[PDB]
């Protein structure tokens, strides 16, 4: 039909606009903010990709939990994700992140931040190298081109 | 009081920015430079007492031409009688207002 | 017809504020000793439209404690005003050409400073108001120095008209004459448009993005093209003031070309100041304005108010 | 690459381009192509309205030469 | 007399009676006052330029130089007024009595 | 007319870009979401507390100085008067005493910051 | 009946008087005084005088940012007020704004006298002068003029400033 | 005239902004004094017509009065071109 | 010539305003055509409000607001 392309044509021209320009708020906890940091260094340069960083969370579109989520960190975690305007996405960054990695027994380490927070992509490793964060944002930037919004709400 | 310090020594501290036609850079003229003149011409000598009584018409026509109160009442009585008799439907004005008429140079 | 010459100076000036952005980005990068954006387009020349189209396809929230009225406002004065204070510069022909050109730009610049500060009041956040009250600060500090350098400058132009520049050096460049306040002047435009390394408004490792930490998605990225068209146009009007260029009255293309040419040169210089220094201290830009430039200015001012009397060189155009 | 930065720039460039010049060829196109009048004072203004007067088509851009004076 | 010149007299009158007021701050009584200075310096450039007064256009300029040193002067006395109480509010003016 | 349209026509576009960009995406807020901005966790106080001015000397001395200007953009026409000898001479005197109030508030520490 | 461009500008301008004057949160009031010096920049822009107005609207702008910063640091309560949130400040502003249409409304029907003398109205663009100027600006030979011919003003306005400066410094100086 | 020297190389070591300035401001103080190029300042601005030169009513003795535009009498600018 | 025909151009005007008033106030009862506001006999140059009163609107505002509103 006619109005089945329009509506195709406009969700493929806002995936590409959000795919290709993925803000990540300046987060990150343990040691996988290292390798955070060395994606962003010159031999990989993230920002080629057009990820940038950016401080404020009103103004992020990614959140990269790098390292340990504690019980004491929780809150903060949950509010500065909160507080991320809509469309917004979670990469699990490490085993620490993942499911609690090494300290997953401890008494003060949350066992996976998927228990406070819904993750899109997990990455894991510890650390994950700078590479397989790399692959794991691209994993996420192909998985929001599959995603299908404008076409689901014409078939309403 | 009036200690009169500028008339003893002859300074002119403040006396060339009191009145409106006293040497204006590049002879720029005030508008109503011939009626204060006129008006102050007449009132110099005679005192502030008799001034306000001998020389009244020439300060009227320097209150006139300040505000121009006699002429815009005027104006406005030709324009709500021009207009009425539009309404009525006598006057026809000519093209010249209408602006159909052709300026000169 | 004017509305054409509105429209086609308005969207332009917009076009280049997103390209100037991905032209910092690749600088940087470069300088750095990385590529910058590459990958969106060829060369990343589709960069700014996927950032325009994520953010104004964004959510916008409007803060609870925020009051609204204002909120809404401040980044549409800072826009219009960006995009206005634009009109009378003359390249070579000034769309506006006002007698008085220099004066109503300081004015328009100095009104641009409310829209951060009721921006940064308005969020109703105590980083948001550290960043107004540094605002304040920073106008305090650069608003007197700017104009006497300003009036000290245009004191050979013999007037204020913007179009006059281009005559009074059409055998010579003004920065030939005055090259002490054409520094004090680029250190005084670095310090108004709020950036590096006077970039105390924003502050992103101290403030966490400052003034419009609460700007979401769309009133941000406003604030962001207005940013950007306050630096290109004030580079601009850096260029006509000291680089003055040649005009031919039959074919004004040349002079176009070199004005620009001559701005694309001062923005490249603003990002590799950027890159190149630490940020400064808002204290301590207020100690060096008045403490270091107004002196000089001062002097620099009853030098130039002398100098013309003092060799029978008066401009015209009283 | 370091070239690669001279694309983008260059689109920059035209786009700073397009006000200026387009600002000359619409002044020309309204003013019968000849540079708009500049009026800064009041006898260039009352000049101007001489011309719009004796032009004959209310246009002050149409000058008259010594034709029009036998 | 023109419309234009009523207004700004209103204005003027509007301003005067805002200071008079003195509601709770007085940073507001301040501005009142800014306010006035800001109508009486429009009322008078008006009245020069109508009428061509040359020589009287300094005359505003100097009006306003001394409108700051009023301003100047309030703000450092309403300084000193918060230094001694932790708020501007003129209630708290009331050590001294008639 | 020319710039009052110009001025009309920048607010209606930045107008109209406030619209698009508030009309056009989805919208789902909820109280936490617009909560007040701090780091991580609630803000103790209110961001409408009285903030301190260190520089509040700085500022009314910025007031006075401001006019300053004021007084001295007028110069390019006054250099056009035919006695130049009396207009250099109050320039001069101007610039002076603007030179010697800001001497005067440097050597009493009033350009130094309360602490 | 020429678009009351003037008219219209100097009731923006009489509205802003109004909103400024019921002292709504000086935030506020800043923002109604800054409106106001714009719109009155703008009506002695009409009748020629532009570097007055443009001088004008040039150091309110920089008056008034002194004043947000003042607010911000002295003048500032929990709930600022603002001209719906209070009963008084809403009864002020309604009142001014009331007067203001009332009297313009008497002054166009009628040439009433309110308190100065009647009314005129046809227009402010009557009583502009027919006369013609040089190559000069008349207002501006008369601001210039204050270098050569106000050597008095001059000095006393020096003194004024520098006596100005000691004066607050003197002031805040504490003790 | 010995102190005096210690205390400029110390400005001058500590302060150079301020003798710079200070430099500055008195020779912009000083030297129109002493320029020669001055009244040629003042007389250029004298020989500028900004408005209109009224003619005078000839009585019969007016010798330096010019009859005419091109007549020798009068003040010329033959100094100005050569400026 | 430029003041010259600027003298004859505003004489015109005012003839041709007083030809008008004096065709429309031919009807009222007490009023003298073409009386002056004044007590003085000497020449008083036009307030623009009496050159441009009968004209169009276009024409008062190119008149009053034409030179201000060039840019
Ligand atoms: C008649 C007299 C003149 C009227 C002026 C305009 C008419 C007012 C009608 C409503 C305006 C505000 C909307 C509102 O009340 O809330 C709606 C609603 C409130 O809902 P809410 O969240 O539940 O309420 C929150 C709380 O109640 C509390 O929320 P809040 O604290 O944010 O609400 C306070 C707000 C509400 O307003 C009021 O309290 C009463 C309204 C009276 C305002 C008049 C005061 C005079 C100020 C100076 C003069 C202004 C110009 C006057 C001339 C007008 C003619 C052209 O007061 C204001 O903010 C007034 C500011 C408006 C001035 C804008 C001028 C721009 C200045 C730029 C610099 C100038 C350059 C030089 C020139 O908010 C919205 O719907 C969202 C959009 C609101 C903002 C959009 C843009 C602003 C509105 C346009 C203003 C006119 C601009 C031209
Ligand atoms: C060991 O101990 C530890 C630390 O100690 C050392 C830590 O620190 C720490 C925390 C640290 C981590 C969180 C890692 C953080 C990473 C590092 C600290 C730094 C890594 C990178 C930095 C942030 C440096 C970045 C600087 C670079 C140069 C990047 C570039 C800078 C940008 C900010 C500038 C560009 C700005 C943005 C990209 C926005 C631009 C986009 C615009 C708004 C869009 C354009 C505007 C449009 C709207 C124009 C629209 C107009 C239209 C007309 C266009 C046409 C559109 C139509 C459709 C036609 C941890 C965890 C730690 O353990
Ligand atoms: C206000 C005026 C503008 C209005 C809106 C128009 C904005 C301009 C449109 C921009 C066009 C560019 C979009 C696509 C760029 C091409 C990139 C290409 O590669 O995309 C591919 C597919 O792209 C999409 O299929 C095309 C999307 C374009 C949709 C056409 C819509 C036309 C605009 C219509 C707007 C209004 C419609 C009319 C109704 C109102 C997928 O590539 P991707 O895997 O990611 O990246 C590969 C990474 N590598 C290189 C490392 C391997
Ligand atoms: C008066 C003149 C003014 C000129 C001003 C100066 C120049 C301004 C132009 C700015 C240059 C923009 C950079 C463009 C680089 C070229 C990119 C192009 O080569 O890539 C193509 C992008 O193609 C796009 O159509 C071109 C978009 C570039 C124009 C957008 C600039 C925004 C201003 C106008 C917006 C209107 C857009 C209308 C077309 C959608 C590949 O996309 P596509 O072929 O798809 O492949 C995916 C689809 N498949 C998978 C099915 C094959
Ligand atoms: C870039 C510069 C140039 C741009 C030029 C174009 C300017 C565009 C104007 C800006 C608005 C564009 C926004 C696009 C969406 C429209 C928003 C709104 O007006 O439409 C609906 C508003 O409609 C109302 O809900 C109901 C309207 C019922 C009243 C009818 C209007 C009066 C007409 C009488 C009816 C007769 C037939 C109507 C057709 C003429 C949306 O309601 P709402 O869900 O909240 O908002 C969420 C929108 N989402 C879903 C896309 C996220
Ligand atoms: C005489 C009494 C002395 C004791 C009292 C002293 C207290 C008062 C302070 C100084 C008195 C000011 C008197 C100056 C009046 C100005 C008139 C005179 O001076 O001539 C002027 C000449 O001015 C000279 O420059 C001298 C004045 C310079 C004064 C120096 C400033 C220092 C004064 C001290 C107090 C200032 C504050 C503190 C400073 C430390 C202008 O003459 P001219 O231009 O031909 O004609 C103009 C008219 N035209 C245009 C139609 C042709
Ligand atoms: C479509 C109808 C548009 C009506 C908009 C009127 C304002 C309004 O209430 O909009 C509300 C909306 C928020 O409501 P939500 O509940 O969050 O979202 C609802 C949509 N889903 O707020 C807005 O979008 C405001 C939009 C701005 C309106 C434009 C008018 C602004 C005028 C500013 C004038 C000041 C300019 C100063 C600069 C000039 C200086 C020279
Ligand atoms: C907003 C701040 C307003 C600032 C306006 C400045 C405009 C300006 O300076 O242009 C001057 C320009 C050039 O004239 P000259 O310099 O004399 O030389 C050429 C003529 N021979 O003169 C003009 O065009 C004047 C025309 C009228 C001025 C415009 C007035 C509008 C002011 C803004 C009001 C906005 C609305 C008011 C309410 C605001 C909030 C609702
Ligand atoms: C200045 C430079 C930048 C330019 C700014 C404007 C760019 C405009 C480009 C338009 C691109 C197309 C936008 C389409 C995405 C709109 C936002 C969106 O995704 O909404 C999704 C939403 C899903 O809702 P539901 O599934 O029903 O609810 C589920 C939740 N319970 O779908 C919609 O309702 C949107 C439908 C289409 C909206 C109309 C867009 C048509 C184009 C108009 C653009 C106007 C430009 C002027
Ligand atoms: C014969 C009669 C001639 C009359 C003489 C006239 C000439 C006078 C000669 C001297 C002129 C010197 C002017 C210097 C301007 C002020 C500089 C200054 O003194 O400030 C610096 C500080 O200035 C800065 O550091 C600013 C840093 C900003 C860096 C920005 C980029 C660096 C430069 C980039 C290129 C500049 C391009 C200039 C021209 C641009 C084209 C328009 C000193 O500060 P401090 O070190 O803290 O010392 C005081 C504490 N004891
Ligand atoms: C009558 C002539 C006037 C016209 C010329 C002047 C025009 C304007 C220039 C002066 C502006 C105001 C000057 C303010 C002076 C302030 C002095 C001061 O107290 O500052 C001292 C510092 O300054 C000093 O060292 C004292 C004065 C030093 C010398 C000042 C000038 C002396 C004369 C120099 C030039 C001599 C003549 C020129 C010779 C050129 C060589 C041939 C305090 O140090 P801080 O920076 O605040 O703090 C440091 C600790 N953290
Ligand atoms: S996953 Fe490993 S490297 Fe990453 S934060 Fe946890 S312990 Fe450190």
């Amino acid at each position: 039909s006619r109005g089945e392309y329009v509506v195709a044509k406009l969700d493929d021209l806002v995936n590409w606009a959000r795919r290709s320009s993925l803000w990540p708020m300046t987060f990150g906890l343990a040691c996988c903010a290292v390798e955070m940091m060395h994606m962003a260094a010159p031999r990989y340069d993230m920002d080629r990709f057009g990820v940038v960083f950016r401080a404020s969370p009103r103004q992020s579109d990614v959140m990269i939990v790098a390292g340990t989520l504690t019980n004491k960190m929780a809150p903060a975690l949950r509010k500065v994700y909160d507080q991320m305007p809509e469309p917004r996405y979670v990469v699990s960054m490490g085993s620490c992140a993942n499911g609690g990695g090494y300290y997953h027994y401890s008494y003060s380490v949350v066992r996976g931040c998927d228990r406070i927070v819904p993750v899109d992509i997990y990455v894991p490793g510890c650390p994950p190298t700078a590479e397989a964060l790399l692959y794991g944002i691209l994993q996420l930037q192909r998985k929001i081109k599959r995603e299908k919004r404008l076409r689901i709400w014409y078939r309403r | 009081p009036f200690f009169d310090v500028q008339k003893r020594l002859g300074l002119d501290l403040d006396r060339w920015m009191t009145i409106q036609s006293a040497e204006q850079p590049h002879k720029i003229p005030g508008r109503c430079h011939a009626f204060e003149k006129e008006w102050i011409e007449c009132a110099h000598g005679i005192g502030g007492i008799r001034a306000e009584k001998e020389c009244k018409i020439e300060f009227d026509d320097f209150v006139e031409c300040l505000l121009r109160q006699k002429t815009m009442k005027r104006l406005s009585a030709i324009k709500r009688q021009r207009d009425k008799l539009i309404k009525e439907g006598k006057y026809t004005p000519p093209p010249h207002h209408l602006g159909k008429e052709d300026p000169r140079p | 017809m004017f509305m054409i010459n509105i429209l086609s100076l308005i969207i332009p000036i917009l076009l280049a504020v997103a390209f100037l952005t991905l032209v910092e980005r690749k600088v940087l990068g470069y300088m750095q000793l990385r590529k910058g954006p590459n990958v969106v387009g060829p060369y990343g020349l589709l960069q700014p439209i996927a950032d325009a189209l994520k953010l104004f396809t964004k959510e916008p929230l409007r803060p609870a404690t925020s009051s609204i009225s204002m909120f809404i406002i401040a980044p549409i004065l800072a826009l219009s005003l960006a995009l206005t204070m634009w009109v009378p510069l003359p390249m070579p022909y000034p769309l506006i050409n006002m007698n008085l050109g220099v004066l109503f730009m300081l004015a328009m610049s100095s009104l641009a400073v409310y829209s951060i500060l009721w921006s940064g009041w308005a969020s109703n956040s105590k980083y948001a108001l550290i960043g107004a009250l540094r605002a304040v600060a920073q106008t305090i500090s650069y608003e007197v120095t700017l104009a006497i350098i300003l009036l000290s400058v245009l004191l050979m132009n013999g007037s204020y008209t913007l179009s006059t520049l281009i005559t009074t050096q059409e055998h010579i460049w003004m920065i030939f004459t005055s090259w002490p306040l054409a520094m004090m002047w680029f250190i005084s435009t670095l310090a108004e448009t709020n950036r590096a390394p006077f970039d105390l408004t924003e502050g992103e490792s101290e403030l966490v993005s400052g003034f419009n930490v609460e700007y979401a998605a769309g009133p941000f990225a406003m604030f962001f093209m207005a940013e950007y068209a306050n630096i290109i146009m004030m580079n601009a009007f850096t260029a006509i003031l000291f680089l003055g260029a040649s005009h031919d009255p039959h074919t004004p293309e040349l002079y176009t070309i070199n004005f620009v040419l001559k701005t694309l040169a001062l923005t490249i210089t603003f990002l590799w100041i950027r890159a190149s220094y630490p940020r400064f201290r808002y204290d301590q830009l207020m100690h060096l304005l008045w403490k270091s430039f107004l002196p000089l200015t001062l002097a620099l001012c009853m030098w130039h108010i002398s100098l013309p009397i003092m060799t029978a060189s008066i401009p015209p155009q009283s | 690459m370091w070239f690669e930065i001279l694309p983008g720039i260059a689109v920059m460039a035209a786009c700073l381009f397009i006000p200026g010049m387009a600002t000359a060829h619409i002044h020309k196109f309204t003013n019968g192509g000849k540079e708009k009048r500049v009026a800064h004072f009041s006898y260039q203004w009352n000049l101007m309205e001489r011309d719009r007067r004796i032009s004959g088509v209310n246009r002050y851009h149409v000058t008259k030469g010594l034709e029009n004076i036998d | 007399m023109p419309l234009v010149y009523m207004n700004i007299i209103m204005a003027f009158a509007i301003a005067l009676a805002g200071l008079l007021m003195y509601r709770s701050h007085l940073m507001s009584s301040l501005l009142c006052l800014e306010g006035m200075m800001l109508s009486l310096f429009i009322m008078s450039t008006l009245i020069i330029l109508n009428t061509h007064f040359t020589l009287a256009n300094m005359m505003p300029i100097i009006l306003l130089v001394f409108a700051a040193c009023e301003a100047a002067l309030g703000l450092s006395l309403l300084v000193m007024v918060s230094n001694t109480y932790g708020t501007d509010y003129v209630q708290n003016l009331n050590l001294l009595q008639c | 007319m020319n710039i009052m349209l110009t001025l009309l026509t920048n607010v209606t576009l930045a107008s109209l870009l406030v619209l698009i960009a508030f009309w056009l995406p989805q919208l789902n807020a909820y109280s936490e979401k617009t909560s007040p901005y701090e780091c991580g966790f609630d803000p103790m106080g209110s961001a409408r507390l009285p903030f301190s001015m260190k520089f509040f000397l700085v500022a009314i001395t910025f007031l006075l100085f401001d006019l300053e200007i004021a007084l001295l953009l007028p110069l390019p026409w006054a250099s056009q008067t035919n006695n130049l000898k009396t207009m250099l001479t109050m320039a001069l005197f101007l610039l002076i005493l603007l030179a010697a109030s800001l001497a005067y508030e440097w050597t009493q520490k009033g350009l130094e910051w309360a602490e | 009946m020429t678009m009351y461009i003037a008219f219209i500008l100097s009731t923006i301008f009489v509205i802003g008087f109004v909103g400024f004057s019921s002292k709504p949160s000086p935030i506020y009031g800043g923002l109604g005084l800054i409106v106001s010096g714009g719109v009155g920049c703008g009506i002695v822009l009409n009748f020629g005088g532009s570097f007055l107005g443009l001088m004008v609207f040039l150091i309110y702008l920089g008056g008034m940012l002194v004043v947000f910063g003042y607010t911000t640091a002295m003048a500032t309560e929990m709930y600022p007020e603002v001209w719906v949130s209070n009963k008084t400040v809403f009864g002020a502003f309604v009142s001014g704004l009331m007067m203001e249409f009332c009297m313009v409304y008497y002054a166009l029907k009628e040439e009433e006298v309110e308190i100065i003398f009647k009314f005129n109205g046809l227009g402010d663009w009557v009583i502009y002068d027919t006369g013609d100027s040089g190559f000069f600006s008349e207002e501006a030979m008369g601001i210039a003029a204050l270098y050569s011919y106000g050597t008095w003003l001059v000095i006393v306005t020096g003194w004024s400033l520098l006596i100005g400066v000691v004066v607050i410094m003197e002031i805040t100086r504490g003790n | 005239a010995g102190r005096i020297a210690s205390f400029l190389k110390n400005a001058w070591a500590k302060e150079p902004v301020l003798v710079a300035s200070f430099a500055i401001g008195g020779l912009a103080i000083i030297l129109p004094s002493l320029s020669p190029y001055t009244n040629y300042a003042i007389r250029i601005n004298r020989a500028t017509p900004y408005n209109y030169p009224v003619p005078l009513r000839d009585d019969g003795n007016m010798p330096d009065v010019p009859s005419h535009p091109q007549d020798p009498q009068g003040p010329s600018l033959e100094w100005l071109k050569n400026l | 010539l430029f003041q010259a025909e600027k003298d004859r151009r505003v004489l015109q005007m005012l003839r041709e305003n007083l030809e008008e008033e004096a065709i429309i106030m031919k009807d009222v009862p007490d009023w003298k055509v073409g009386e002056s506001v004044f007590h003085t006999t000497r020449w008083v140059t036009p307030m623009m409000g009496e050159l441009y009163g009968l004209r169009t609107n276009e024409e008062i505002l190119s008149a009053t607001y034409g030179f201000i509103w060039y840019t």
